[PDB]
């Protein structure tokens, strides 16, 4: 085609995951997207407290055209309210569409969605909007200062959002130790209506794969210091619907009080990017450790 | 990093906070005794009132104050919610405490509570009232329902005289080494007029500002209350004075009209030395230049106008 | 730490604090409530905060119910006598299967029971959130509803409303 | 990009070594900033001091070019309702660092626009996060703001841009752009600007879009006076001079004279005599209440629309009337 | 551990939940009694029109222990009751919130509960944090371990027995099928085992009903609407109206609708009837709603007979109903309509 990024697809799954996927980080607001030789990706931040990055790679779509020269990569910015209206109408009959591309042509154009069937193809054009100046680079995981990481399977970290979100959590802790013998403690202890409560992975390799603590250098590691994260779970349940597809998720805390978690379902990878409260109050610290010990 | 002088000498302990020495000593029997009943302090800002209830609250319950307290403001969820489940789940609460010693529900700002929560807040006092009880802290006490106020000991805070504020810089300044002058010290207590958290605020910008604090390096950066200034103004036996003041010491200062005319009307409200008809005449003069700056002439010559009706009704 | 005001609160109805003829009047309309057909349903009582509205209901109940209260067949819940006299509505109760608005519709429906053998005086005091409309709307339903109700026997019912103005707020 | 910007956005300070006429403060920042000790601060001022620019450039020295990511600015476009204030503002507050960058800044632009409740919420959220965050309130109109944020807030007052400052930044845009200023046309505006820089950028601009050939023109007062259309002193001094020593049908014909000239408005020349007639000296005091009250009501008048003749009118037997004492 | 019980089976679990979740519609909090025999959860109203008890034998929980005497904090809690035989029994109770312990017993949508344990430590080695928290541990298939610790407030016992009166009266006026045998000397041994004791003023009338066609009528009675429930039982045919009287406003207007939906059942269907000699009934709908539909819950084949029994004697006087389940026992008392 003669615009600058092309990519036509037969697979509607994609697009309405990922936009279900970024529906937690609210319904009216902006999302921007990058566009590549490798992919598409969404990203969305709030409160410049947490970010979300879904990425849709080449091999996803059957077709895939990047001719743009001057630059390597195209950022735009649009309402997620109104590409969710358009899809939600233009998807009523879901059986019957056959194809999907999206297409963009620079600055200045508008982001054009197409929806093509046998014989009836609709076309909706986005407006596109000045990206803010705040940088979503910005909230980033330290790769030199991991202070712990673990494996966990979709299935268990969904079950475990849930009841978490059902009994009303307000806080969330993540603690994470280690041991000899291949002992391994991740739990997450939340703060609710009900008090205290833990919800504890088992230490099998069907569960929770691998655990490691490393000290906060990501090389050294340290058995019998156990490494506590506190969180709001008004940002940690936006994870909820991501992990709700998710095949397996890896935590990734560095010192600095940020949490990645990245989550794979040929396929859609997610990016949370979150950060830790200030401080823990002395109450919640020794409810926690009695909770632990 | 340095926390500011206001947050980092914050009091920890009734013994350390100054002004109003009954309602403390009042207050530090009480945290002796342990029976402390509901509860509500009133006063203006920056007294001591938050940190006067704190301290009661640590110092009565020891160890156990994570557990027998529970503290909520106006920047919390305070609804009629709220009421139903989390301070009724609190009050229902078993805690074993030291013998005459209840738990402590402090409402910081319970002014600002809605009707429905307050109302729903007299049957948790009513049934609750034997293992817990409730510390009020607000700037009017009018605000919270009288059938809560029925309940509660009322405690009124004055503002602070300039010994007490004197005192407590020089501790402050004694703790920090500050080099400073008397007449320095004196410019800040008469640019506090009696709230301390200014009072402190004001020390530290000039003690930063210069390293001694001197008269002429307060007022540098400190300027002097213009209410007092719109007094002044407004009690000018000649109206040259009058636009003379307001002149140089208001309008070329940046201060805007509304704020003139805003504090025009306050400091006429308290003029004890003018007649009342002359107070009510002054009063509408200021109610119409007030009007007509809203309508959207902000102009210096309208406060001239008002200054000139005010002197023709002086005459 | 017992508070005074509870501490030596009233054991009777000579140390209630209350004007002599006012008294009289409560309690000749309260009786005259007791009656099997009294022509007045419900009685409400208006006034400042603290004079003694719910205190003098109390005592003034803790005479009349034994006194017209029909003996039980030898039936009672427990062996206690069920020393329930004063029946009072709480506005902070949730259950699970009853959305807020209906609570006090769900009161009334049990209160209605509380005649003859069950006789028992209903108080009002601590009301639904009257602030919300919809909820103040059906609190006027219910009350209307049981002023015209068609049931032969009703116990009497006491509305106790503490007068006060609401502070304003930003 | 920055060429096709306008001149009062082009030439916003980007340094605390740019902006002019607040020296007290800036020091004090500065300063501050330096001992890594700044507290919560309130900036009270008139429009056009330097208040943005000021915390703006603080927060770019404070965090270098990042600033951006660890800086939440709030003004009176979004919406700061005290549910704004209990989430997005607390939820900020309470989280840490992106990097362990010292604490974080809050920056409440336009504050006096914000509800009571809002700020009434955000007492103890400033209180209780004042070690990892600290809070910048911006204002024109201190009447809006409650005592308790005031009393939290560390007070700095933005003055009306002294002369001196004005001169320096002229002088920095006539370097900058190809341009040329008189010292006479330089004090007219000056007199004009009424201490507010935004108005002298924007008249500068006007003038050099004015001139035929900018790149040898120079910008004269008649070149200020005609792109904002106002009276001359001359005509205030002549309309005065005819007012108090001609009669009536003198007055009348030289006013209307001289606002058809140049189409002059009438409230122009009210204010040029008003500040023309603040000098003169008085022999009789009721003389100066009958001239502001009668001229603060023709101005009252005038603001609603009205007839132009009669008020004109109005002014002469106003100033005539009043000086007959 | 002052004490410990614990559940495996799946339908336990699923009665359990049942259970706890009709005693939090009756009251906002559950009143919960250990003994050495059997566990308690009860509830009642703000009116003290309803309450409703649930007891589950000991053998009902995999495990069970109860250590009395070990309990120090929340001795408040701690009653001893003298036996008729003079023996002393100790109970331990408390209050806990209902909806709380509702979410926390219910199965999750996608996986399942191996075990629900319940415990109370009140004794010398307990830390203060953890003093008058119920302790629950829950184990699911996927090895994941949930722990919650609500708090709860000690509170005395005060036993119920209008149920012993009702059973000692009704054996006294009604005492052939081998059935009626059977359930006669089945309540005596419930009124010895317990651990308490021609006129008209005697009337009693017994009912056991097969609880599905009870509950299949209920089914459309929409308590929203249908607040009234009323019984009416002859020799040939017993009648259950879910039905709402009309309110007329002032100039006649129709303030509230009144509604009625009837079904009957034949005498014959019927497992079991005696009446003193048209008895007629009328009392509140919504708990008996509610509460016939805990039994099933469980649906246990051996032995499985979903058999309702309810008691009443006159107009006024409470009205029994009571549910039987190899280790559960069910019991509602309502007041009933003083009218006639
Ligand atoms: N009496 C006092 N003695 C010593 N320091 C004081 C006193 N009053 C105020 N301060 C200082 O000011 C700070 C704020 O005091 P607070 O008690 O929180 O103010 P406040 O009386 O609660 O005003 P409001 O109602 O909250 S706006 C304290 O942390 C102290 O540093
Ligand atoms: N002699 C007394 N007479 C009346 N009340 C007394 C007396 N001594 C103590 N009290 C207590 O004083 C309180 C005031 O009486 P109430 O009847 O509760 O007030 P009120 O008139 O109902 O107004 P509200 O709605 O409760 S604020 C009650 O808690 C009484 O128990
Ligand atoms: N002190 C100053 N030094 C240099 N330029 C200034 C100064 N103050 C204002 N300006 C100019 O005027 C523009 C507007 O300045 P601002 O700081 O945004 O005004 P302000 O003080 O915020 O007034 P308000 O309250 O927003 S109406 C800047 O971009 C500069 O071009
Ligand atoms: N009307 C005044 C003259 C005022 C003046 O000339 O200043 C006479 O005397
Ligand atoms: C001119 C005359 O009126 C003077 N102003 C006096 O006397
Ligand atoms: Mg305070
Ligand atoms: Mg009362
Ligand atoms: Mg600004």
């Amino acid at each position: 085609l003669a615009n600058k990024f092309s990519a036509s697809t037969v697979h509607l799954e994609h697009i309405t995951t990922a936009l279900s996927c970024l529906t937690p980080f609210g319904s009216k607001d902006d999302v921007l997207i990058f566009i590549d030789a490798d992919g598409l990706s969404f990203v969305r931040e709030n409160n410049h407290v947490i970010k979300i990055q879904l990425l849709l790679s080449r091999e996803l779509f059957m077709s895939y055209s990047y001719r743009n020269e001057t630059e390597d990569h195209m950022k735009l910015c649009v309402k997620i309210n109104h590409i969710l209206d358009s899809v939600s109408v233009m998807n009523r009959n879901s059986d019957d569409i056959v194809e999907c591309t999206l297409s963009y042509d620079g600055h200045g154009s508008p982001f054009v969605l197409i929806f093509e069937d046998s014989f009836i193809s609709e076309r909706v054009e986005y407006s596109t909007y000045l990206i803010k100046d705040f940088d979503t680079n910005g909230l980033e995981l330290d790769r030199e200062r991991i202070s712990f990481e673990a494996i966990i399977k979709g299935e268990a970290l969904h079950s475990a959002l849930k009841d978490l979100k059902e009994i009303g959590c307000k806080e969330c802790y993540v603690y994470a130790k280690t041991e000899a013998n291949d002992e391994n403690v991740f739990a997450l202890i939340s703060k609710s209506q009900l008090g205290f409560s833990k919800i504890k992975l088992p230490s099998n390799r069907s569960i929770l794969e691998k655990l490691q603590v490393f000290d906060g250098d990501s090389t050294t590691v340290i058995d019998g210091f156990a490494v506590i994260g506190f969180f709001d779970f008004t940002s940690f349940d936006k994870i909820r619907k991501s992990t709700k597809i998710a095949s397996k998720v890896l935590f990734r805390m560095d010192v600095h009080g940020v949490l990645s978690v990245n989550i794979l379902s040929p396929g859609i990878v997610i990016e949370v990017c979150m950060l830790e409260k200030e401080s823990i109050d002395e109450a919640a610290q020794t409810e926690i450790e009695l909770l632990m010990e | 990093l340095q926390l500011p002088w206001v947050e980092k000498y914050r009091p920890q302990v009734l013994s350390d906070i100054v002004g109003n020495k009954e309602t403390i000593d009042r207050l530090q029997q009480i945290a002796k005794d342990g029976n402390m009943p509901h509860m509500i302090i009133s006063g203006m800002p920056g007294i001591g009132k938050t940190t006067s209830v704190h301290c009661l609250a640590h110092e009565l319950l020891g160890r156990s104050y994570a557990d027998g307290v529970l503290e909520l403001n106006a920047s919390d969820d305070r609804g009629i919610d709220v009421v139903r489940n989390q301070i009724k789940h609190f009050a229902q609460k078993k805690l074993h405490l030291p013998p005459g010693k209840h738990k402590i529900v402090i409402l910081d700002e319970a002014d600002s509570m809605t009707a429905g929560a307050q109302q729903a807040l007299r049957r948790t006092m009513e049934l609750y009232s034997n293992s817990t009880r409730f510390a009020f802290a607000c700037n009017q006490s009018n605000k919270i329902i009288e059938p809560l106020q029925s309940r509660c000991a009322i405690l009124r805070y004055s503002k602070l005289s300039d010994e007490d504020v004197l005192k407590r810089l020089l501790q402050i300044i004694k703790l920090e080494d500050v080099k400073y002058t008397n007449d320095g010290l004196e410019a800040i207590i008469f640019t506090a007029e009696g709230d301390m958290r200014q009072a402190i605020n004001n020390l530290q910008s000039t003690v930063a500002g210069h390293g001694l604090v001197n008269a002429d390096n307060v007022f540098k950066i400190v300027d002097s209350p213009h209410p007092l200034i719109v007094k002044k103004m407004l009690l000018a036996s000649n109206l040259e004075d009058s636009i003379q003041i307001l002149r140089t010491d208001l309008w070329k200062k940046g201060y805007s009209s509304i704020d003139i005319v805003t504090t025009s009307f306050r400091v006429t409200k308290n003029l004890a030395q003018v007649k009342e008809s002359v107070r009510l005449e002054m009063i509408k003069e200021i109610g119409l230049t007030h009007m007509r700056i809203l309508e959207g002439v902000g102009t210096y010559l309208q406060l001239a106008s008002m200054l000139a009706k005010i002197h023709k009704l002086n005459n | 730490g017992e508070q005074w005001y509870e501490k030596f609160k009233p054991n009777c109805l000579e140390q209630v604090a209350i004007h002599k003829r006012k008294l009289k009047d409560v309690q000749e309309a309260l009786d005259a409530m007791f009656l099997p057909n009294a022509k007045h349903r419900i009685l409400l009582l208006s006034g400042p905060s603290g004079c003694s509205k719910s205190t003098v209901i109390k005592e003034l109940s803790k005479i009349l119910v034994p006194k017209y209260r029909q003996n039980s067949n030898g039936t009672s819940f427990r062996s206690t006598p069920n020393e329930h006299k004063v029946t009072e509505f709480r506005g902070d109760c949730i259950v699970n299967d009853l959305p807020q608005m209906e609570s006090f519709s769900e009161f009334l429906k049990g209160a209605r029971y509380l005649v003859m053998s069950n006789l028992s005086l209903i108080l009002i005091e601590d009301l639904p959130n009257v602030f919300h409309i919809d909820t103040r709307r059906r609190f006027q339903q219910l009350i209307l509803q049981w002023l015209y109700s068609s049931e032969p026997l009703l116990p009497p019912l006491v509305i106790c409303i503490t007068e006060c103005e609401i502070p304003e707020n930003d | 990009s920055k060429e096709n910007l306008p001149w009062v956005e082009k030439y916003r300070p980007e340094t605390l070594d740019e902006v002019y006429g607040q020296n007290e403060v800036i020091t004090t920042v500065r300063k501050f900033v330096d001992e890594g000790k700044l507290p919560h601060l309130l900036f009270y001022g008139p429009p056009g001091t330097g208040k943005t620019s000021t915390i703006v450039a603080l927060a770019r020295e404070i965090y270098g070019k990042n600033y951006s990511n660890m800086v939440l600015e709030l003004n009176a476009s979004d919406d700061r309702g005290i549910d704004v204030v209990r989430n997005q503002i607390k939820d900020f507050a309470s989280t840490r660092q992106i990097f362990s960058k010292g604490f974080k800044l809050i920056i409440l632009d336009e504050a006096d626009a914000m509800t009571n409740a809002a700020q009434n919420a955000l007492r103890r959220v400033i209180e209780r996060y004042t070690k990892n965050t600290r809070f910048c309130v911006l204002a024109n109109y201190a009447h809006k703001l409650t005592p308790a944020l005031l009393s939290r807030c560390t007070r700095f007052r933005f003055q009306p841009l002294p002369q001196e400052a004005i001169e320096r930044r002229i002088a920095n845009v006539l370097v900058h752009e190809k341009l040329k200023l008189s010292p006479n046309a330089e004090k007219a505006l000056i007199e004009l600007s009424n201490g507010d820089m935004r108005r002298v950028l924007n008249v500068l601009q006007s003038c050099k879009a004015t001139l035929d050939n900018p790149d040898e023109d120079e910008i004269s007062d008649d070149v200020i006076y005609e792109c904002c259309g106002a009276p001359r002193p001359s005509d205030l001094k002549a309309v005065l001079k005819s007012i108090l020593e001609d009669d009536w049908g003198t007055a009348h014909y030289t006013l209307n004279k001289v606002r058809s000239a140049k189409g002059l408005a009438l409230i122009d020349l009210i204010e040029g005599i008003v500040k023309i007639l603040e000098d003169y000296e008085l022999q009789n005091e009721e003389t100066r209440v009958h001239l502001l009250t009668k001229l603060a009501d023709i101005e009252y008048s005038i603001s609603k629309g009205g007839n132009d003749q009669i008020q004109g009118s109005a002014v002469i037997g106003a100033i005539k009337a009043s000086f007959e004492n | 551990m002052s004490f410990k019980a614990t559940i495996t089976e799946s339908g336990k679990q699923n009665i359990w939940f049942r259970a706890i979740y009709v005693l939090s519609t009756i009251q906002d909090d559950i009143k919960i009694t250990v003994t050495t025999n059997e566990l308690i959860a009860w509830s009642m109203n703000e009116t003290d029109t309803t309450l409703c008890q649930v007891r589950f034998q000991k053998s009902f929980f995999e495990e069970y222990e109860f250590k009395p005497h070990e309990i120090v904090f929340g001795e408040n809690g701690v009653q001893v009751i003298e036996d008729t035989y003079g023996n002393s029994h100790k109970l331990y109770s408390f209050r806990v919130n209902g909806r709380h312990l509702t979410t926390i017993s219910r199965k999750p949508d996608g996986d399942g509960i191996k075990s629900f344990t319940i415990a109370v430590n009140n004794t010398s080695t307990c830390p203060e944090s953890l003093a008058n928290r119920l302790i629950v541990v829950i184990e699911m298939d996927s090895l994941i371990v949930k722990e919650y610790c609500p708090q709860f407030q000690p509170i005395k016992y005060d036993p119920i027995i209008i149920n012993l009166k009702y059973k000692r009266r009704f054996l006294d006026v009604f005492g052939l099928d081998p059935k009626l045998l059977d359930v006669f000397t089945n309540t005596e041994r419930e009124l010895t085992s317990a651990l308490f004791n021609l006129t008209a003023a005697d009337e009693i009338n017994y009912i056991c009903c097969n609880s599905t066609l009870l509950k299949n009528f209920l089914d459309n009675c929409n308590v929203n609407v249908t607040d009234e429930v009323k019984l009416e039982i002859n020799v040939h045919r017993l009648s259950i109206t879910a039905f709402t009287k009309a309110v007329y406003g002032k100039n006649n207007d129709l303030l509230r609708n009144a509604l009625s939906m009837s079904n009957t059942i034949s005498t014959l269907d019927l497992e079991h009837y005696c009446l003193f000699t048209m008895k007629s009934i009328i009392f509140k709908l919504k708990d008996f709603k509610n509460f016939i539909t805990i039994g099933p819950s469980w649906k246990t084949t051996q032995d499985g007979n979903d058999n309702i029994s309810l008691w009443f004697c006159h107009p006024g006087d409470p009205i029994l109903m009571q549910m039987q389940k190899p280790g559960v026992k069910l019991e509602l008392v309502e007041v009933t309509d003083s009218n006639i």
